[PDB]
DNA sequence: ATCGATGTATATATCTGACACGTGCCTGGAGACTAGGGAGTAATCCCCTTGGCGGTTAAAACGCGGGGGACAGCGCGTACGTGCGTTTAAGCGGTGCTAGAGCTGTCTACGACCAATTGAGCGGCCTCGGCACCGGGATTCTG
DNA sequence: CAGAATCCCGGTGCCGAGGCCGCTCAATTGGTCGTAGACAGCTCTAGCACCGCTTAAACGCACGTACGCGCTGTCCCCCGCGTTTTAACCGCCAAGGGGATTACTCCCTAGTCTCCAGGCACGTGTCAGATATATACATCGAT
């Protein structure tokens, strides 16, 4: 019986693998599920919140802020043309809405 | 009673990009549903195209296939790269 | 005496609401709302606190939309006013 | 009759919000309208989901199953 | 001799049109386009017979709707003619 | 190619007048070809993708069948 | 041994009983599936179809035609308040369009 | 391989609404597609239904939900007085 | 060229409750072994996709005459925006009640899994009448 | 009100839809048994109701200017008709790449048992952000 060590720490992932195989076995799915697909979801995941929280921490230091909130995620997502694709159909509450005003209603 | 959460997981990874800010609980709660809604996504279409080609098991070219159809072009090309990379680790340790 | 021109109040509220990220809309009555519109539905209903608020927020979000899509139906036609008929060619073009 | 409750004032804060500059005055009859519809269409699936489990209490939760059902996912309430 | 005043044989075209339900593009250079636009994705691709056929339905069947939705906003100016800007707010407004 | 060139003024023509359009501006033939091409190009990238995952070679109903219903528009009458 | 008799029979039923229980259990929607789900779902799908191919017949007659084709299915589909509705995303093959006209562009 | 349909029904209906009158094979097409995405989609939330109360079983109830939150509601309260019916006379026989 | 009356923002000090960290412990992930059927490989059949020729009329390309539509300019009259004084009721802080959401325990009615039997419905074949094409006549509508 | 376009009627004729036969594999009947979920009882969270107070926000009025709308003019770019030409459509003949199937066997995943450490509630305390005050300096409208 040797000492236990987690997939997660071969995988050299964060986030959790075992969870994940659980939660796909629990979901119906399918009738089995290979030993590969936990490690490439978990990876993927982890990916896609790495760069939300980079933007995101970008935008709070222009407001000279050192703690996250709603309004940066929202300024971070609607500022970038790929996670915007992505997050089209979101709401995000207390995100509010980018500043913009038509040329057309501007003073002469 | 006892929740389940990714609120560890995300802070571990925001002190890898940023170590010097931190993350309000409201934008903590967003995030935590933000990674249940892709990982849905993802499983969903996977299953799909397990149906169709008659198969009984989900492998890593069913997530491949997936994440290939659902994100666009700049971040499928990445993900893809470090998913693969990950796998490749995994199998070698 | 001192007064400002007609429209440049109105570019600085723009200004000013497009900056805030708080709730426009009354709690209270917007509450005695909710609760006369499911009574048609169910009777003696009770309502989480969260409730009325996840509705407040998806109104809200709605209706700052709609509004958006209206101005550029109204521009398109050289006017600047907006009018009911912009709003109906919005939720034509939308499907809904 | 508790529409009236939607005064001018907030419709017209919300026009703000969204860009407009000028107002024509029969905008807020037609808002009211508009809203009213958009209201009942998620409570009747709210109320919905609260009968299939048999509780008496509508909870969070039915309103963001009611809401993700028409396309619009809301991010922050669980 | 004889002639019709201008718009006299567009009605008639329109009420033809709509009536009736054939295909109106030519079926040799669509394939063409449909196989020269493959080519950028994988080489050597070989196409059933039906595909094509499915491709063309969904194609005539989204540019009509498209249109549809374009006479509206032409009908909102004031005018008969249909000009791109009427194109690009109709897509605008559907979010495309 | 010159392939898009196939798409003729007249075909053009008889599409607008099954919508309604009594008189055409001389301007919209270029913008409907640039309309057409970019729904014909994604279309077609996930049809091939679900080629290339069944490992075939020739393109089948099927996959557009399947792209057309991810896209949000769903056809009936080729099959599924 | 009793003789046989088919569940559809004992409903009343025209659709298959049995195809739509072997359905319901190969399709993994669930882990056990009840006995009335499938006669439930067997008459409402009867019902949809009678309902459809009632309009469709109806507008065949008035065409003076014996054979139900698209062009049938298409006017019975997009003349009905509710069916239009519930089949508003739909595109049927060989259907056509509705005549139409705005009112403004006829000649006065 | 033998293939599945549902064109011996829909005729058997047919027949019963009007005996007099015929299909031709693209309409049977069209009608065979139109049962299998009704069938999808109520499956679908009946799955729904299933996993948010914690229940491993499907049921009548989560039919009648389904159509419930699927159908128009007229159409909605004749497909429930059908079911109803048949599910009634099923038990009693 | 500019004044001067309003407005938005910044810099300093005080406060408070939201965030980050440590502790106890329990239930869910990891290690070791066995059994069996799903997927991988190789070989065969044959069907349907790609390639070519001949030829005839349906459809596209090019000109031109003219008229009716798009666009700019002008006058006018009343709808909306800005600012003040009045009055309505939203927001908050506190206390009290009890309806009903969430949980543990018992047990019995339901659905899954096997085996033997046979008839429902799918594939191949026949055929005949619903539809479509040709030509000539009747009615409508437009310039 | 002459005449160009659409509809309809009588005759020809063919190949798509309606019906029959063979037959095999998917559905029914009968039995066992394990556990999912229906019912009863209890705890105690948090949804509902009432009160008093301050003052933020909504309401009603006046007034004047900037906008929406209707009319006129003109000029140029779409539409309708005719001639020429080019490449779409049909029909017939070849051949071979690739889809679909069968037979074998091996190696991957599911399942049971043990056991132990990862991460979930709970408690504490200190500093990031919210607020009041003062004032800097930017902008808008009239002279």
């Amino acid at each position: 019986r040797a000492k236990a060590k987690s997939r997660s720490s071969r995988a050299g992932l964060q986030f959790p693998v075992g969870r994940v195989h659980r939660l796909l076995r629990k979901g119906h799915y399918a009738e089995r599920v290979g030993a590969g697909a936990p490690v490439y979801l978990a990876a993927v995941l982890e990916y896609l919140t790495a760069e939300i929280l980079e933007l995101a921490g970008n935008a709070a230091r222009d407001n000279k802020k050192t703690r996250i909130i709603p309004r940066h995620l929202q300024l971070a997502i609607r500022n970038d043309e790929e996670l915007n694709k992505l997050l089209g159909g979101v709401t995000i509450a207390q995100g509010g809405v980018l500043p913009n005003i038509q040329a057309v209603l501007l003073p002469k | 009673s006892r929740k389940e959460s990714y609120s560890i997981y995300v802070y571990k990874v925001l002190k890898q990009v940023h170590p010097d800010t931190g993350i309000s609980s409201k934008a903590m709660g967003i995030m935590n549903s933000f990674v249940n809604d892709i990982f849905e996504r993802i499983a969903g279409e996977a299953s799909r195209l397990a149906h169709y080609n008659k198969r009984s098991t989900i492998t890593s070219r069913e997530i491949q296939t997936a994440v290939r159809l659902l994100l666009p072009g700049e971040l499928a090309k990445h993900a893809v790269s470090e998913g693969t990379k990950a796998v490749t680790k995994y199998t070698s340790a | 005496p001192h007064r400002y021109r007609p429209g440049t109040v109105a570019l600085r509220e723009i200004r000013r609401y497009q900056k805030s990220t708080e709730l426009l809309i009354r709690k209270l009555p917007f509450q005695r709302l909710v609760r006369e519109i499911a009574q048609d539905f169910k009777t003696d209903l009770r309502f989480q606190s969260s409730a009325v608020m996840a509705l407040q927020e998806a109104c809200e979000a709605y209706l700052v939309g709609l509004f958006e899509d209206t101005n550029l139906c109204a521009i398109h036609a050289k006017r600047v006013t907006i009018m009911p008929k912009d709003i109906q060619l919005a939720r034509r073009i939308r499907g809904e | 009759d508790n529409i009236q409750g939607i005064t001018k004032p907030a419709i017209r804060r919300l026009a703000r919000r969204g860009g407009v500059k000028r107002i024509s005055g029969l905008i807020y009859e037609e808002t009211r309208g508009v809203l009213k519809v958009f209201l009942e269409n998620v409570i009747r699936d709210a109320v919905t989901y609260t009968e299939h489990a048999k509780r008496k209490t509508v909870t969070a939760m039915d309103v963001v199953y009611a809401l993700k059902r028409q396309g619009r996912t809301l991010y922050g309430f669980g």
